[PDB]
């Protein structure tokens, strides 16, 4: 919480987002931030037959 | 011959009412079998008509090329392709009471 | 089926040339396949097939990519989620099967 | 000349068109443009259009919208509800407000077409709309007020402090458009299936044709975006 | 909240005009079964959604 | 002819603008129109604006992108990923494609500005971008091709069948707009405080000025909305 306050981030990442297609603000705030994602070896190029 | 140009059969797969399909026979499996036999007959007739039409528009080319371009033949083939599938036509006939069926074992 | 439509259209006189055209993924192949898909459902199966709903018939549509698109309402019947699951595609051939 | 690589539609296709509903097609569209065009046109069609509607009605013998008129099947709440459905198209230009006091007797059914004889500047678009069912011996007297406005305005904003006693404020549906809906379907162009097709549904009250409303929406958007030149 | 509507048409008009909330308690007139099992019009308290 | 009372803006006002950032205003606007205009412009800006980027690269002595140039710290893959980041602004009109032969030697660092002495029709907007770190005795001879496009074209589509041996196709990110942010504030005109004011903040890569980007997005929107006439 202290770090987000220092960074100018809403607490718990709860911020109001906007739809990219219509531009209307969503009715409720959404949890936004940075997550670390991995790419696994179960890739579609090896599984389609 | 069926008027393939003005047929009411759906072009793609559609959610049909099972109760209407099996109302006449009381058994969906018997109706499906009758519809498939009529579909085989319809497919044979359609293939014969398409073959006759293509033979009418067939052009004799002596070129050894692997690819040929006959615009009229392509147009006729496209018109036949856009028609509903034979089984869809058979289902439409079955719904409209245009199929005659008889069980030989039951009438023997 | 695409081969049949190629010979009917007169583009190719032999099955070999039709196969060559199909392998090259020409736009005419997609134009024919769009019509061929209509009225010819495929069967989707996920192992294990615990009940008969484990095999269902769907009307295919051409899409981009290499993944099969499933309707969300069939997931409960198939017990299929989108965390890496795979499904087998079976193609009926005869009019009785269709 | 640089727009060669951008695929754009050639026309807007009209599938089915009545005086109240219309169906439009827009194809082929670059990915994401269907949503943009549909949302812009929907917002403009909803927010912008003007119209005329009943604002206030007074009946003999009624003091509030929770009483009963002697001799009619419908109560005053249902009477106001049916009055909300009356559609007006202006006949004489510049006529922005008209107060019509009617008197109809000898009928078992009062329709919106009965108002037409006593209204001068407006034409009722739904004369077959039933307002109240009454016995043959019942005579009703109304005074209805027709005004120009935009969109949907409930009674609280239509209330005027100088209205005559016994008048009841009426929610007015001024907008000629009843509903705008659009859906976007994937459209195939040659090898690519990511192209988009936009279909449009507009339901009007008969004052304006749906194609005319679509044309007005497009004109308004063009006028707004032209200022960025 | 509290508005009365002649049918679902006016409810849709108000919702599209943003003159009524999606979760607002409203009154509308539409078909519903009576105690005899027949289809009649009546004013029923409901929600725009 | 009913468009009398719709208050339309007179112009678009530029508060502050550089070659990379620009702030714009749009007022007065009817309620709800600010969102329509802003969202349409944002989508068109982030979607359809043209730009310039590199399509092919050929490093001498390198036959595939999974090799290494002697004396260079970065592999050919990192060189390709850095080359993807170079930005170009057109200097000579009607120049759609250019082939650039680059020969750099005697330097400890190959920057994008070193390409400028060989490029004639385009200008490098980020000359400080480091392509690779080399030794002082390393001579780099590379050939790059700059073309015009929209959005993103993968390296698979950029592969030319008549390209010379050793040519490596690269992903091209043609988009010139980095960020579009818009805000809607209320504006008071005389007695009405419900009018809307639109604020636009556009961040570009320098290839297209923010005002020109707005003008081109508006041009696309007009071209799409004329079809509904
Ligand atoms: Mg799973």
């Amino acid at each position: 919480n202290e770090l987000t306050d220092k960074a100018g981030v809403p607490r718990f990442g709860h911020t109001y987002l906007y739809d990219g297609g219509t531009g209307q603000r969503f009715d409720q705030a959404a949890t936004v931030g940075v997550i670390y994602m991995l790419k696994l070896g179960h890739m579609v190029d090896d599984k389609m037959h | 011959m069926q008027d393939l140009k003005n047929t009411k059969a759906p072009v793609s797969t559609a959610t049909l009412n099972r109760n209407e399909f099996d109302s006449k026979t009381g058994n969906i499996y018997e109706a499906i079998s009758i519809a498939s036999k009529r579909a085989v007959q319809i497919n044979s007739d359609i293939k014969k008509e398409l073959l006759e039409k293509l033979e009418e528009f067939a052009t004799y080319s002596d070129s050894l090329e692997e690819v040929f371009e006959n615009k009229e033949q392509i147009e006729v083939s496209k018109f036949y392709e856009k028609l509903p599938k034979p089984h869809a036509l058979a289902v439409q006939e079955w719904l409209e009471d245009k199929i005659y069926y008889r069980n030989t074992e039951k009438d023997a | 089926f695409i081969i049949r439509k190629l010979i009917e259209r007169g583009i190719v006189k032999t099955v070999k040339s039709a196969k060559k055209i199909i392998d090259k993924k020409e736009p005419v192949v997609w134009d024919i396949l769009e019509n061929v898909l209509k009225g010819h459902p495929v069967l989707l199966n996920r192992a294990p097939t615990l009940h008969r709903l484990g095999i269902q018939a769907f009307q295919p549509k051409l899409i981009e990519g290499k993944a099969i698109r499933l309707h969300p309402l069939a997931c409960t019947a198939f017990n299929a989620d989108f965390d890496g699951d795979q499904m087998a595609v079976h193609l009926p051939l005869g009019p009785e099967a269709i | 000349m640089a727009l060669l690589n951008f695929q754009k539609p050639d026309k807007v296709i009209m599938i089915d068109s009545t005086d109240f509903e219309g169906k439009f097609e827009f194809r082929p569209l670059e990915p994401g443009y269907g949503l943009t065009v549909g949302n812009a046109l929907r917002r403009v069609l909803l927010s912008s259009l003007e119209g005329f509607a009943i604002t206030s009605v007074r009946i003999d013998g009624v003091e509030h919208e929770f009483s009963v008129v002697p001799g009619v099947v419908e109560d005053v709440t249902e009477i106001i509800l049916n009055l909300k459905q009356v559609r007006f198209k202006r006949q004489i230009d510049d006529v922005e407000s008209e107060t019509v006091s009617i008197s109809v007797s000898g009928k078992e059914q009062l329709t919106a077409g009965d108002f037409q004889k006593f209204i001068s500047g407006y034409q009722v678009l739904n004369p077959d709309l039933v307002i109240c069912n009454m016995g043959p011996k019942v005579s009703i007297n109304m005074e209805i007020v027709i005004e120009k406005g935009r969109g949907y305005v409930p009674a609280e904003e239509n209330k005027k402090s100088n209205a005559p006693l016994g008048s009841i404020a009426v929610d007015s549906v001024y907008t000629p458009v009843k509903n705008v809906k659009y859906s976007i379907e994937n459209y195939r162009v040659e090898q690519k299936t990511d192209y988009e097709k936009l279909v449009f549904e507009i339901i009007t009250d008969g004052s304006i044709h749906p194609k005319d409303a679509l044309t007005e929406a497009a004109k308004v958007l063009i006028h707004h975006f032209m200022l960025f030149s | 909240e509290g508005l009365t509507f002649y049918s679902s048409e006016e409810v849709e008009i108000a919702f599209n005009e943003r003159k009524v909330a999606l979760n607002a308690i409203i009154k509308v007139r539409t078909k519903d079964f009576n105690e005899a099992g027949e289809l009649v019009n009546k004013i029923i308290e409901t929600t725009v959604g």
